[PDB]
C-alpha cells in the first residue's frame, strides 16, 4: 500500500512520485476522492499513473494511494442476475445511490458485503484442499453455485464453519496458516484460470435453431463469430440462443456501444423467460454493460471481465455460453489505448498486437476438466461487426482466422423475410469433422450423410439460379424446376424459422433429422418418379407437401408419432400416380 | 481575494508558462491581464510543481514577461445557468451577445457532463413531427434518439438546421392523451459559423417567434477555438439541466461538426501530442461519444433530449473518420443530395440512403397513425425501383417499357417533386401521409405488395 | 471490378504507409524536443 | 474597428460569364479558387481585377512570379475603368511580393493588403482584393515553424494555420463604417494545392 | 547469482539494469519478481552505465524495489537427443504429452551457424510426397525449400497433415539405397488454435507417422517469443538430425503468416521506421535466417528439406 | 538532352517578322550541369563542338561520381555568370540547366541531416523558396539588351 | 584512375536473342534488370555469367539465396569458355555475400565486386560485373542507416541512395588505362523491388 503525491498532471497521465515500489499495472486511487488509474511506466521515483475518469480539478499535491494489485474480478456467490459494466461495478446500486449519473468517486463493491447465504459445508476439518477444489455450497436461484479454493492456496484445514448462514465477508474455513479462506476471492482479468486438460471438441453445442446446429455447427467450446448489419434479426437470434440454449450459464458481454442499442437490451433481456422453470432468465445470466462515453479502459477489458467470469463459472461444472456483442467496438478502444502510449500503428490504426489480444480472448474458450475433477466449457458466440460490410478490415481478418465457425447474417434474407435471416452461402463451420461419431451415435447412423445431401442441393439451387434470372423458374428442364422446387421447400420449412411460436423455436436432433430425411425421402422418389410417369403440376399439387410444411409446428413429445404417418404417406402418395 | 502570478516566462504562439504555480488546478480558466489592462481568457492545461502551461485563447500581441500576470477564475469550468434563458444568444463561454443584461443564475452546472446509468435509461418510444415530410414519414425522429444530418458542402444545412429549428414541435393530439402543456425547447449549438450565416441565424429565428423557446449558442469562426470545443459542452448541459429537471421535451441542433473536429484536431496538436489516423486525434471517438451520448429518454423523469447535429462530409465520402465515427455512435442519418438540389428542390434529401434506426420502435398504432410503417416501406420500395427504371429509360426509348414500368417512371418523377420539393411550407404528419397515398395512388392496387388489406381498403383512391 | 479494386487497395496502402512515415517523425520531433527542454544543463 | 455588418444584397459583377451567372458572389463576399498549375487562375484573377465593378482594387502578390505582375504594372496604365474615365492604373493599389524576395515577408504581404482594403472600405468605397497563394503563406508559416521546432499538424503546417486564415477571411464584409456611410471589401483569395 | 539489482527504470517491453557492465551484449537474463516470478529477457544496448533489458513476456507485477536480474547461458542452447522422435514439445521444447524429459544428447546453439557456400553441394535427388501434382509437375527435390502458398480459406492444414502423413522416399526406384533410408518428419506448428492442435493430435497418433517424427505445436495463447523460437528449435533438431546421423529430415513449418505477425508485434520494441505493410525492414533478414538452412552438405549423406505453408492474407 | 541540344543548336530569333533589323547576335549558352553521367556528357560535349559553340559557352559539369552537395552551389554559379553576361555586356543568354531532380535530391539530402520538417515524399518545407531562387533569375530588362532564357530538365520520377 | 573515358561502340554480346537484338547493350554500358520474384532474373543472371564475350568476369551476389553459388561454384569448372578453351570458372571472380551472412558487409560486398573488376579493367580486358539484388545492399544501407538514427525518406531508405548508386553505376565505361591500353568493364545490376 505504498503511497506518495503527485508532481505532474496533463491530460490523463498523472506523474506521481514518492512510490517506490509500486508495482507495474497495479491500479491506484488518485486523489482525495480516489480515481481508479493504473500504474505504468516506472522511472526511478516517479510512477506514470493513466486515470480513468478525467482529471478535471486534481491540483498537484493531492495523495496517491496504490491498492497493490492488479486489474481484479471479484469472483464470488452473488453475481449472477447483475449488471455490471466494465471493470465490475454493480450499475443498479451506482442508480441506487447517486441519483441518474454516474459521478467520479463511486466506491461500490461487486459483491454485496451485507447479504446472507446459507452455507453448506462439505469438507471436514482436518483434510487437505488444494486449488481449485469444492468446499461448500450455496443455495443462488435454485442452483447450487459452489465455493472454491482460490487456484493457488492449499494445505490442510482445522475451522471450518458449520452450517450457518453468513456474509461474503465471513471466513468459513481457516487452513493451517493462518489463511482465513471467504466465500470470494479476487482474480487478475488478465490470465487463464489453470484447468488440468483442455478437451477436444466432440460434442455440438445445441443451440436450438436448426440452421445452425444441422448445416453449420459449433461444437461445445468452440468458437463462432457472426457480424451484425441493421435489420438482419440480430437481437432475436442472439436472445434465442441466450433463451432456448444448451449452456445452463448465460454471460452477455455488451462491450461499449450504442445506448440505445443496449438499453433495450437492459428492458427486454430481464423480462424473457428461462424455458426450464418459466421464471425469469437472469438466474442463469451475468450482463456486463458499456456504451460509448464510460471511460476509455472500462471498454477495453470489458471482455476480459467478462471471460474471467465465465471461467469462475466454468470452473464449477458448468455449461457457460459467452456472448461478446460487437467486437470491433472493443477493438477500437484498444486502438484508443494504443494512441494514448505513442505506439506506431499496424495496417489500420490499430497497434501490431491486435491478433494476439484477440486469440488471447478467444483462446480462453474451451471443453474442460477442471481442477476439481469435472467438466465444463466457456463456448464463444463472439460477434463482430465491419462498419462497411468491409470483411478484410484487420480486426474481422483476425477473428475469422481464429474463429471455429462464421455466421452470416444477411439483411436480403431479413428483407425477403426469412429467420433466421442466416446466409447459407458465406457462412461455414470447420466442426463437422469433429462432431461425426457424437452424430452416428446419439441423432441416427447415417445422419452425416443426409447432411451433405442436403448441403449439396443448396449448393445447386444456388448454382442454377442463373438461367432462372435469365428465363424465368417455368420454363426450365423438368430435373431442375424439380430443384428449385425442393430447394424452396428446403428453405421455407427446414431453414426458416419463426422465433417467437412456442414450438417452432426449439427444435432438437431428432426433429431435425425427421425433417430432414422426410424432404430428402420425397425428392428421391420424386426425382425417379419425374422420369417414368409423372408430370411436374402432378407432383407440386399433392397434399403431402403440406404435411412437411406443418412438420415444424410438432410438439417433440408428439413428433415421432407424426413422423411414421408423414414417411408411410409419402411412400403411398407417390406409389398412388 | 486575487492572487496573480506574476513572474511568467516562454510565451509561444498559443503558450506560455507560469513559474510557479502549485494551485491551479488542472483544467482551470485564467484571466491573462495585459501590460495596458485587455484581460484575455486561457485555459490550465499541464500544471507541474515547477511550471504551469496555459493555453491563451486569443492572440498573444501584447504580452511580454515583465508586465503580465494570470490570476484564476472558477478552476473547473462551469456555466450559470437559469430557467429564464430562453431568449437569449451566448458565445461559446456563455456570455450573452444581445445586449440584454446576465442572467441570474440559479444553479451552475458543470459543463462536462456526467455520463448516464444505462440502468435508468428507458428506451426511445414516441415521435416529434419535424414538418419537413421526407423526414416525418420515411424516417422519422422519435424523442431520445440522436440522427444526424450529412451535409455535403455547397448544400443548404444551415437552412434546414433553421427550418426544423423554428418548425419542430411534439404533438399530444395523436398519442394516448396526454396533458397538451408538454413545454418544449430548441437549443442550437452553431460552432465555426461565418459573419453571414450568423446574421442569416439571427433574423431567421426574430422574424418568426421562435425565438421566445429557443436558446442560441453561436460562435463564429474567428473565434478562440477553444470556445468551439467548448460550445457544444454548453449546450448540452443547458439542455440536460432543462429536460431533466424541468421536464421538458428539448431538440438540440449542433451545426457543423465537422468544424468542431477540425478545432479538436488543432487543440490536439497544441496540446504537444500525436495523432491518429489521417491525422484527428486518437481520442477523438472518445470525444464525440461524449458530446452524443448525453442524449435520451431516462426512466421516471418526463423530459427527453433529442439530437439533431448537422455535418458535412469532408470531400463527400462517408469513409472519411468525421462520418465515419459519427455515423457509428448516432443512429441513422438523413441525407442531403447535391443532384436533387442542382435539380432544384428545397429540402432536398434524397431518401434513397436515409435510415432511422429507431423510426420502428416510433411510429405506428397509437403513436402516430396505423399504416405508418407500411406507407414509409411502401413509398421507399416503389422509388427505389422507379429511379433505376428512369435510369433505363435512357436506352430502352420509353416506349419498349410495359405499363407498368411506365407507371413507375411516372411515381418517380411526381414523388421527387410534391412529397420531397416542399418548399418552405409546413406539413403537419396527417397531410404528409395524405400526399403519401395520394402519390402512391399512381400505382394500382395489389401493386402496393407491402401493405396490408385494410390501409388499401381505406386511404387508396385519392389525387 | 477486380482491377479497380486493386488499384484501390494500392492507394490505400501507400497512403497508410506515408501517414505512418509521419507519425514516426513526430515521434522524433517530440523526442528531440524533450531531450533538449528537460534534461538540457 | 466597424460600427455594423450588413447582410449582401448587391453582387459583384465579374465580366466573366459564368462567374457572375451561374455561382455569383456578393458584394461584402469571401470567394475561393483553388486549381493546379497551369490551370489559369492568374488569368482569371488579372480579368477580375481588369473588369470588376469595384472602385478601388487591391492585388497581393503573394509568392508569385515576377513576370505576371510586371504584366499588370505595363498594360494596365494603357486600358481604362470602366466605371469612370479614368486609367486603370489608377484605381489598384499592388502589394507584391514575390517567389525570390525573402520568404517571412508573405505574412505580411497578406495582413498589408487587407488592411489597404479595410482602410478604403472605411472611406466609402467598394475595395475588391484579389490575393494570390494563400498557400505560399501557409508555407511560410511552415518554414519558420520549422524553424521554431514546434510540433506540426498533419502535412506540416502548424496548428495556427486555420486560425489565421479564418482572422484573414472574417475581415471581409459589407460593412456599415465608423463614418456612417456604408462599404464593402470583397475578398478573391487563389487556393494552389 | 550475481544478482544485479538496482533497475533505474521499466517501461514498456524495456528494463535498464544499470551497473551493468558485466553482462555482454546479447546475453540473455532472466527477470526474478518479488513474488517469485521469473521471466525470460534478453540484454540489448549494453552501454557503459546500464543495459536495456528487454522482457519478452509482460512487465506485470515488476517493480523497482526488489526485482532482480539474473544471467543465464548466453547464447540460447537447446538440448537435442535422437530420442525425440516420436514426441511431441512445445515451442520452445517443454515436452506436451506426460512421457519423461530428454537427456541432452548434446547442447547446441538455437541460432544455427550459416552454412558456407563452398560446403553446400547441389539439391540432387528426389522425394515422394503423396500429392500427384507435387510430385510430377513440380517436383520437391530434397534439399530445396519450396512454400505453399495458401489463401484465406483454403485448406492448408489438412494438406500440410496429409504430405506429413504419408510423404516417404524410396530409395528403390533408384539402386543402391540402403533400402531403409532414415527418414523423419520435423513439424512445426506455429500459431494454431486449440482445434487445428487437436486435429494435428489425432491425425497424427492414427497411423504410424508420429514414430518417426518430431513435433513443435504452438497452441496460439502462448506469448509471442515462443512463437519466434519455434521455428529455430525445429531447424536445430532438424539439422543435428540431418548432419549428425544422415537422415533426410523433412520439416514442415505451418503457418508462417503467424511467425511475421509474431515479428512484427516483438520487434516494435526498438523503435525503428518499418518497412511497406507495417513489417519490419530486417524481416528479409529474418525470414532468410531461417529458410537458408536448409540445403544439403557436400561429404555427409543427410538431407533437411522444407516446405513452409503460409497464406496469402488477401489473395 | 537530344531535345534540349537541338534547341540550343537551332533557336534563332526572327527579326524579318518584326523589323528590327538584322544585327544577328547569336546565344551565348550557360551550360551547367548536375549528376550528368558520362553518357550524356559525351553526347553534348560532341554535339556543341560539332555544331561550334563551345566558343560562345561556358559549362558548368558537376559529375556523378564528385560529391553530391556541390550540386547546392552550381545552378547559382551558372546563373551569377549568366546574370553578368546578360545584364552587363548585352548578351542573349541561354541557360541549360539539366536535370534539376538531381538538384533536388541533392538538397533532400542536406534537409534531411538538419531534420528540417519536410514537404511531402520527404523533400523540406523550404525547396519552393529554392526552386524559386533559381527559376526567377531569368528574364529581360527595362531599358537593357541583355536576357536570361532557362531550359532547365526534369526527369519526373514516376514520370 | 583512367587517362580518359572512349564512348562505347561496341556491343556486349550477352548471348541471348532478346537481350542482343531488340535492346542491346554496348561495352561500356550500364544496365538494369528489375523483376519481381519467380520471374527468373536468376537464370538471366548465369545465363550471362556463362554465355558472354567478356573477358573475365566478377560476379558479385550481396545478399541471395545461397543454392545459386553453389551452383555456381559446382557447374562451372566443367564447362568451356568459347573464346579460350578451358574451365569457364577459369575466368570469374565470384565474390558471395549470401543473405544470411552478416548483413553489413553485403554493403562492402558491392565496392569489392567494383574494385576488382577495375583491376581487370586497368589490365586491359573487357571485364562484365554482375551485381545481384542492388536492393538488397539498398537495404543494408538502411539498416546502417536508422542504427545510425538519421531522417529517413521514401520508404525507410536514406536520402543518399542515388548518391551511393550513382557512384556505383558510374564506375563503368570503356577508357584507355593508364599504361595507355584500352580497356573496358560493363556492369549489370539486377534489381528486385
Ligand atoms: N479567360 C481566359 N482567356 C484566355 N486564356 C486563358 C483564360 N484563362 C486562362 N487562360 C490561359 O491559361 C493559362 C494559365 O495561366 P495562369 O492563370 O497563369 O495559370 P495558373 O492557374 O497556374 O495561374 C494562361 O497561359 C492563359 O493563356
Ligand atoms: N545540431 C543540429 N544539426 C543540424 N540541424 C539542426 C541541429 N539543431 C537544430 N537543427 C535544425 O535547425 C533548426 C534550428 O532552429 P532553432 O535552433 O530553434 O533556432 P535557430 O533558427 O536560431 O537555430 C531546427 O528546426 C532543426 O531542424
Ligand atoms: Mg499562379
Amino acid at each position: 500500500m505504498i503511497q506518495g503525491v503527485i508532481q505532474k498532471i496533463a491530460g490523463p497521465a498523472v506523474i506521481a512520485k514518492g512510490m517506490l515500489g509500486a508495482r507495474m499495472y497495479d491500479i491506484c486511487k488518485v486523489g482525495e476522492e480516489g480515481l481508479v488509474g493504473e500504474i505504468i511506466r516506472l522511472d526511478g521515483d516517479t510512477a506514470f499513473v493513466q486515470v480513468y475518469e478525467d482529471t478535471s480539478g486534481l491540483k498537484v499535491g493531492e495523495p496517491v494511494v496504490s491498492t497493490g494489485l492488479p486489474l481484479a474480478v471479484e469472483l464470488g456467490p452473488g453475481m449472477l442476475n447483475g449488471i455490471y459494466d466494465g471493470i465490475q461495478r454493480p450499475l443498479e446500486r451506482i442508480r441506487e445511490k447517486t441519483g441518474i449519473y454516474i459521478t467520479r468517486g463511486v466506491v461500490v463493491h461487486a459483491l454485496d458485503r451485507e447479504k446472507k447465504w446459507a452455507w453448506t459445508p462439505m469438507v471436514k476439518p482436518g483434510d487437505e484442499v488444494r486449488g481449485g477444489m469444492v468446499l461448500g455450497t450455496v443455495p443462488e436461484f435454485g442452483f447450487t453455485h459452489k465455493i472454491l479454493v482460490p487456484p493457488d492456496v492449499r494445505g490442510r484445514v482445522k475451522e471450518v464453519k458449520p452450517a450457518g448462514e453468513y456474509t461474503v465477508e465471513e471466513p468459513v474455513v481457516v487452513l493451517e496458516d493462518g489463511t482465513e479462506l471467504k466465500m470470494y476471492h479476487t482474480w487478475p482479468v488478465r490470465r487463464a484460470r489453470p484447468v488440468q486438460r483442455k478437451l477436444d471438441p466432440n460434442t455440438p453445442f445445441l443451440t436450438g435453431m436448426r440452421i445452425l446446429d444441422v448445416l453449420f455447427p459449433v461444437a461445445m467450446g468452440g468458437t463462432a463469430a457472426i457480424p451484425g448489419p441493421f435489420g438482419s434479426g440480430k437481437t432475436v437470434t442472439q436472445q434465442s440462443l441466450a433463451k432456448w440454449s444448451n449452456a445452463d450459464v448465460v454471460v452477455y458481454v455488451g462491450c461499449g456501444e450504442r445506448g440505445n442499442e443496449m438499453t433495450d437490451v437492459l428492458v427486454e433481456f430481464p423480462e424473457l423467460t428461462d424455458p426450464k422453470t418459466g421464471g425469469p432468465l437472469m438466474h442463469r445470466t451475468v450482463l456486463i454493460a458499456n456504451t460509448s462515453n464510460m471511460p476509455v479502459a472500462a471498454r477495453e477489458a470489458s471482455i476480459y471481465v467478462g471471460v474471467t467470469i465465465a471461467e469462475y463459472f466454468r470452473d464449477q461444472g458448468f455449461s457457460v455460453a459467452l456472448m461478446a456483442d460487437s467486437t470491433s467496438r472493443w477493438a477500437e478502444a484498444l486502438r484508443e489505448i494504443s494512441s494514448r502510449l505513442e505506439e506506431m500503428p499496424a495496417e489500420e490504426g490499430y497497434p501490431p498486437y491486435l491478433a494476439a489480444r484477440l486469440a488471447a480472448f478467444y483462446e480462453r474458450a474451451g471443453k474442460v476438466i477442471t481442477l476439481g475433477g469435472e467438466e465444463g466449457a466457456v463456448t464463444i458466440v463472439g460477434a463482430v461487426s465491419p462498419p462497411g460490410g468491409d470483411m478484410s478490415e484487420p480486426v474481422t481478418q483476425s477473428t475469422l482466422r481464429i474463429v471455429g465457425a462464421f455466421w452470416r447474417l444477411d439483411a436480403s434474407l431479413a428483407f425477403r423475410r426469412h429467420f433466421p435471416a442466416i446466409n447459407w452461402n458465406g457462412s461455414y463451420s470447420l466442426f463437422t469433422s469433429a462432431l461425426d461419431p457424437w452424430y452416428r451415435e446419439n441423432v441416427a447412423e447415417d445422419y452425416p450423410e443426409l447432411r451433405d445431401a442436403i448441403s449439396e442441393l443448396l449448393q445447386r439451387e444456388a448454382g442454377l439460379q442463373e438461367i432462372v434470372q435469365l428465363v424465368g423458374p417455368d420454363a426450365l428442364q423438368d430435373a431442375e424446376r424439380l430443384v428449385i422446387e425442393v430447394g424452396r421447400i428446403i428453405r421455407e420449412d427446414f431453414l426458416q424459422q419463426n422465433a417467437y411460436h412456442e414450438v417452432d423455436a426449439y427444435c432438437s436432433m431428432k426433429k431435425a433429422y425427421g425433417i430432414m430425411k422426410m424432404i430428402l425421402a420425397f425428392y428421391k422418389e420424386a426425382e425417379a418418379a419425374i422420369k417414368r410417369g409423372v408430370s411436374i403440376d402432378e407432383i407440386l399439387q399433392l397434399p403431402v407437401l403440406e404435411r412437411i410444411g406443418r412438420a415444424r409446428y410438432v410438439s417433440e413429445e408428439e413428433f415421432p408419432a407424426y413422423f411414421e404417418e408423414a414417411m408411410k404417406e409419402i411412400q403411398g402418395a407417390f406409389k398412388a400416380l | 481575494l486575487k492572487k496573480e502570478y506574476t513572474g511568467i516566462t516562454y510565451i509561444s504562439g498559443p503558450l506560455l508558462f507560469v513559474e510557479n504555480a502549485k494551485d491551479l488546478a488542472y483544467g482551470a480558466i485564467v484571466d491573462i491581464k495585459d501590460g495596458t489592462g485587455r484581460v484575455r481568457g486561457g485555459q490550465v492545461i499541464e500544471v507541474s510543481e515547477e511550471y504551469a502551461v496555459i493555453q491563451v485563447f486569443e492572440e498573444t500581441t501584447g504580452l511580454d514577461l515583465a508586465t503580465t500576470s494570470v490570476s484564476l477564475v472558477e478552476d473547473v469550468a462551469r456555466l450559470g445557468v437559469s430557467k429564464e434563458m430562453l431568449g437569449r444568444r451566448f458565445n461559446g463561454i456563455g456570455k450573452p451577445i444581445d445586449g440584454l443584461p446576465p442572467i441570474t443564475p440559479e444553479k451552475r452546472l458543470p459543463i462536462t457532463g456526467l455520463p448516464l446509468n444505462p440502468v435508468a435509461r428507458r428506451k426511445p418510444e414516441q415521435f416529434i413531427q419535424t414538418g419537413i415530410s421526407t423526414i416525418d414519414v420515411m424516417n422519422t425522429l422519435v424523442r431520445g434518439q440522436k440522427l444526424p444530418i450529412f451535409s455535403g458542402s455547397g448544400l443548404p444545412a444551415n437552412e434546414i438546421a433553421a427550418q426544423i429549428a423554428r418548425q419542430a414541435t411534439v404533438r399530444p393530439d395523436l398519442s394516448g392523451e396526454g396533458e397538451k402543456e408538454e413545454p418544449f425547447a430548441v437549443v442550437f449549438a452553431a460552432m465555426g459559423i461565418t459573419q453571414r450565416e450568423l446574421s442569416y441565424f439571427i433574423q431567421e429565428f426574430e422574424r418568426t417567434g421562435a425565438l421566445s423557446r429557443s436558446v442560441l449558442f453561436l460562435n463564429k469562426a474567428d473565434d478562440p477555438t477553444i470556445e468551439r470545443i467548448l460550445t457544444p459542452r454548453m449546450a448540452l448541459t443547458v439542455a440536460e439541466y432543462l429536460a431533466f429537471e424541468h421536464d421538458y421535451h428539448v431538440l438540440v441542433i449542433l451545426t457543423d461538426m465537422t468544424n468542431y473536429c477540425e478545432a479538436l484536431r488543432e487543440i490536439g496538436a497544441a496540446r504537444e501530442e500525436i495523432p491518429g489516423r489521417r491525422g484527428y486525434p486518437g481520442y477523438m471517438y472518445t470525444d464525440l461519444a461524449t458530446i452524443y451520448e448525453r442524449a435520451g429518454v431516462v426512466e421516471g423523469k418526463k423530459g427527453s433530449v433529442t439530437q439533431i447535429p448537422i455535418l458535412s462530409m469532408p470531400d463527400d465520402d462517408r469513409t472519411h473518420p468525421i462520418p465515419d465515427l459519427t455515423g457509428y455512435i448516432t443512429e441513422g442519418q438523413i441525407q442531403l443530395s447535391r443532384e436533387l438540389h442542382r435539380k432544384g428542390i428545397y429540402p432536398p434529401i434524397d431518401p434513397l440512403p436515409s435510415l432511422s434506426r429507431l423510426m420502428n420502435n416510433g411510429v405506428g398504432k397509437g403513436k402516430t397513425r396505423e399504416d405508418h410503417k407500411q406507407v414509409s416501406d411502401q413509398l421507399y420500395s416503389a422509388y427505389a425501383n422507379g429511379v433505376d427504371i428512369r435510369k433505363l429509360v435512357a436506352i430502352i426509348g420509353e416506349d419498349a417499357l410495359t405499363e407498368n414500368d411506365r407507371r413507375y417512371l411516372q411515381f418517380a418523377d411526381a414523388f421527387e417533386r410534391f412529397f420531397i420539393n416542399q418548399g418552405q411550407q409546413n406539413r403537419s404528419i396527417e397531410e404528409s401521409l395524405q400526399i403519401a397515398w395520394a402519390l402512391l395512388s399512381m400505382l394500382p392496387q395489389g401493386e402496393l405488395k407491402r401493405i396490408s388489406k385494410d390501409h388499401i381498403g381505406k386511404y387508396y383512391g385519392q389525387k | 471490378i477486380p482491377g479497380i479494386r486493386a488499384q484501390i487497395r494500392f492507394i490505400q496502402q501507400v497512403l497508410e504507409q506515408r501517414e505512418r512515415e509521419d507519425t514516426f517523425r513526430l515521434k522524433r520531433i517530440k523526442g528531440k524536443i524533450e531531450a533538449r527542454e528537460a534534461e538540457e544543463e
